[PDB]
RNA sequence: AUAGUCUCGUCAACGCUCGAGAGGCAGAGUCUCAAGGAGCCUCCGGGGGCUGUUGCCAUGAUAUAUAUGGAUGAGACAGAAGUGGCCCCGUUGACGAGACUUAGAUUAAGUAGGCCUACCGCAGUAUAUUCCUAAACACUAUGAAAUGACCCUAGUUGGUCCAUGAUCAUUUGGGUAAAACCAUACUGCAGACAUCU
């Protein structure tokens, strides 16, 4: 039981490590986007870092 | 016994001293075959291969010291892997 | 106006057996629209079909003026490999109607116990008479 | 739906949007049924219909 | 006005005519119009057979009775089974597994060991029963016990008296079916256990019960009335022609100065031809009976429909299994336009 | 023996564990009588049926 | 050599719903949505109507949202996961690759050798025989039947068989254990395109 708790536990870490992953993902490419629409060019990877 | 069993039959019900098992698994085994468990320790060997194509059920022989009332549903018997046979073999040939 | 039983027997399908009689109809109704007060229900092929594979118990009262067949022509069956007992009805809006939905539905699975609140079980207590004695009926048949 | 149709008396297809027709014959849907590939009742079907002679070429 | 006609002649006009025209033979007879000994000798027997004797006990006292040279049978030989019981006499011998791909029919009782919760059950358990099936022949049957699949087309449970343990079912089977293992196997899915108790055969091949079945009293009895009386009323009406055998067959009518040329060997040929099915396909067993429906041989056809129907000369069938007699009929091969032409 | 039968409107025989049906007719057996090959009362029973027009042949 | 067919992977041209995703379909898990509630008026605690073309959920789709649909479903997690579960245009020409052919469509009784043999078609025979003996199945002979006989941890009234012969004893005597086909050998009959008017 305890085996089985400690899977449940990890696998929810999991997905919740993917879900903010995502969307952290979604929201950096919109403003990356909306940042070339507006440079008229491609972005250095120094300013997205 | 042998290294590498795999899992034949589920048990069903007892019949006159007798169990019967819907086969889980897709071959057709040998006449006289034993029945093992996870321990590949002998209960018994196949008495009797019955049913239709999609529902095949077989009845095994009980040997000494094992009854059939003692199993209850949801055990899994198993068979050795030379001791199955396709089902190719029983249907005509093309 | 004129009675949905009278009305939709000639769109009965030919595998529609047990077929209830009227009264038995009435009955089984009735059982259906307190189940449903009850919230003892389900309703439709996916949650009749899923509740009879979990290994739910209870009456399967099943729809005959279905078109297509093939919606509810592998429910019976499936009912007989879990050993649940089945009628059909010759009307879906007779049937949608006692199972509180405004539209029809095809089939509905009383099953006795499904609600977890008291006063579930207190309408349970209630209709478990009528239910006891309906299934007693249909398994006569 | 409400696409209904009747057979006619040489077996093809009149379309109607009308759920009774005014001969009195109810009408039957004429889309088919939600099929997927993973269905597993086949052998409910076969077994319901073989029952009633209902399998074509039975 | 066809359906009347007897045995192999029943609906010819429905027969495809490649050649309405021909000049009979005086040669033969109807197979009802035979004389006695060749009617025995071409004589097929429904028989009632009864439960204590075997199949071949049976066969072996309807050959003595009748004074045969030889009868058979091709009939399963499960013990204590009574009904249908097809006999073939002499040259109707060679006819014995023409209707193998028919099948059988059974009316069956099964004892169960201990009486069903549910009654309902045993039906569903007979469904589960139909179909194609896995079965090894009993200890009891000569047969090598190996095991086979055997289809079960349709059955149905008629009664069951769960006080009495007792429930008849009638069950259609293909030919090597034992019922014997499907009491076993319904006792088996049913848990309680059950055996055959009494079995009857209703139907085997194309005769069934209802197609003049008789019993052994009935063959000594007629036997006994030509013997003492020289009447044959009797024996020609317990005894059936072999063309019996041949219906479900599909036909082609043969001229008569082609019968014997068929009868030594010679394959059919398109001036030969007179009458034919619809639907006859390359490589069908087919029966080439004459203008009066006497059976010439079973034959393998070489030709379709429009093969039959649009070509002027070629092999219509080669025979499989010649029935007739030689010279029966006269010899008339080598006297058409054709034959004589290339002569000179 | 148990197998007892009686005959429908067309003719063919509708089997039974009963005695009497429902609607109260007596069902016949519907196995054959007993023969031994050494019977030596044929004429017996060809007299009387043909007293009685039972013959087949008659 | 030439030419054709089949199986394929690229380019060009011309069309189309304009074709690879943050896609769709199928399937699995969790959650939400079905007038199942509330009020009013009647009838005999329940039944029938009214609120109710209401409410709940989904949908902007070439679009009326005062709309269209809702379990013979829809939506969110999910712009995710997974695809070793599938799907994402058509025609013509050219090029390249692998193959099969390069074909004029025969035969109104066959094939191969030295007039004759052998094979081929059909129909038969044989596939151990005699004597003694063991066993099985069924019958038959004699005697035994209504307080009939047999089986079961065994009866608030068990079950099965039974003059349509059960179940016991002696042996009274005979019967059955096939047929069809394959393979081998032998024997015989024919080589037949089917006129008859």
């Amino acid at each position: 039981e305890k085996r089985k708790i400690k899977e449940q536990i990890k696998a929810e870490k999991e997905t919740a490590l993917q879900k903010k992953k995502t969307k952290k993902l979604n929201k950096l490419t919109d403003i990356l986007e909306q940042l070339t629409k507006e440079y008229g060019a491609e972005i250095n990877a120094d300013m997205v870092k | 016994p042998p290294d590498t069993v795999l899992e034949m039959g589920a048990f069903l019900h007892p019949c006159e001293g007798d169990i019967v098992c819907r086969s889980i698994n897709t071959k057709i085994p040998y006449f006289n075959a034993p029945i093992y468990l996870e321990n590949k320790t002998q209960v018994g060997k196949v008495d009797e291969i019955l049913g239709p194509l999609n529902e095949v059920f077989f009845t095994i022989k009980c040997g000494d010291g094992v009854q059939a009332t003692s199993f209850k549903e949801g055990d899994k018997f198993y068979i050795a892997a030379d001791k199955l046979l396709p089902i190719e073999r029983f249907l005509p040939k093309p | 106006t004129v009675d949905n039983y009278e009305a939709r027997m000639p769109a009965v399908l030919p595998f529609a057996k047990p077929l209830a009689s009227k009264k038995l109809n009435k009955k089984v109704l009735k059982t259906v629209k307190k189940a449903s007060k009850a919230k003892n229900v389900k309703r439709g092929v996916k949650e009749v079909v899923k509740a009879l594979r979990k290994g739910e118990k209870g009456l399967v009262v099943i729809a005959g003026d279905i078109s297509p067949a093939d919606v509810i022509s592998h429910i019976p069956v499936l009912c007989e490999d879990h050993s649940v007992p089945y009628i059909f009805i010759p009307s879906k809006q007779d049937l949608g109607a006692a199972g509180a939905t405004k539209r029809p539905t095809s089939v509905v699975f009383i099953v006795p116990g499904s609600n977890k609140k008291k006063d579930g079980k207190n309408k349970e207590e209630e209709y478990k008479e009528s239910f006891n004695e309906v299934v007693k009926e249909v398994q006569a048949l | 739906m409400h696409l209904m149709y009747t057979l006619g008396p040489d077996g093809k297809r009149i379309y109607t949007l009308k759920k009774v027709t005014e001969s009195g014959e109810i009408t039957k849907s004429a889309h088919p049924a939600r099929f997927s590939p993973d269905d597993k009742y086949s052998r409910q079907r076969v077994t319901l219909k073989k029952r009633f002679g209902l399998v074509p070429g039975q | 006005d066809t359906s009347e006609w007897p045995l192999l002649l029943k609906n010819f006009d429905k027969l495809l005519v490649r050649s309405g025209h021909y000049t009979p033979i005086p040669a033969g007879s109807s197979p009802l119009k035979r004389d006695l000994k060749s009617y025995i000798s071409s004589g097929v027997i429904n028989l009632d057979k009864p439960s204590n004797p075997s199949s071949h006990e049976v066969v072996a006292w309807i050959k003595r009775i009748l004074r045969c040279e030889k009868t058979g049978h091709s009939g399963t030989l499960d013990p204590k089974v009574t009904g249908c019981l097809i006999v073939c006499i002499d040259r109707a011998t060679r006819l014995v597994k023409s209707q193998q791909g028919a099948g059988k029919e059974y009316v069956c009782i099964v004892r169960l060991h201990d009486a069903l919760k549910d009654e309902k059950d045993l039906g569903r358990s007979l469904e589960n029963l139909t179909g194609a099936l896995f079965q090894r022949p009993p200890l009891i049957s000569a047969v090598k016990r190996q095991l086979r699949v055997r289809t079960i087309y349709e059955s149905n449970l008629i009664e069951f008296d769960n006080k009495r343990n007792l429930g008849v079912f009638w069950a259609s089977c293909e030919a090597g079916t034992y019922m014997r293992t499907l009491c076993v196997h319904l006792g088996m899915l049913l848990g309680v256990g059950g055996h055959m108790q009494e079995l009857r055969r209703v139907r085997s091949g194309a005769l069934s019960e209802n197609d003049n079945m008789v019993t052994l009293h009935d063959v000594m009895d007629a036997q006994w009335v030509y013997d003492n009386t020289r009447d044959e009323s009797y024996l020609r009406s317990i005894i059936q022609p072999l063309e019996t055998l041949l219906v479900g067959y599909k036909r082609i009518v043969v001229k008569d100065s082609a019968v014997n040329a068929v009868c030594y060997g010679a394959k059919l040929m398109i001036p030969g031809l007179l009458r034919y099915e619809e639907g006859i396909e390359l490589y069908d067993e087919i029966v080439l009976i004459t203008t009066k429906g006497e059976a010439i041989a079973v034959a393998i056809a070489q030709m379709s429909t429009v093969d039959l129907a649009s070509c002027d000369h070629g092999v219509v069938a080669s025979v499989k299994r010649c029935i007739m007699e030689r010279d029966l009929y006269p010899r008339r091969w080598g006297l058409g336009p054709v034959a004589q032409k290339k002569k000179q």
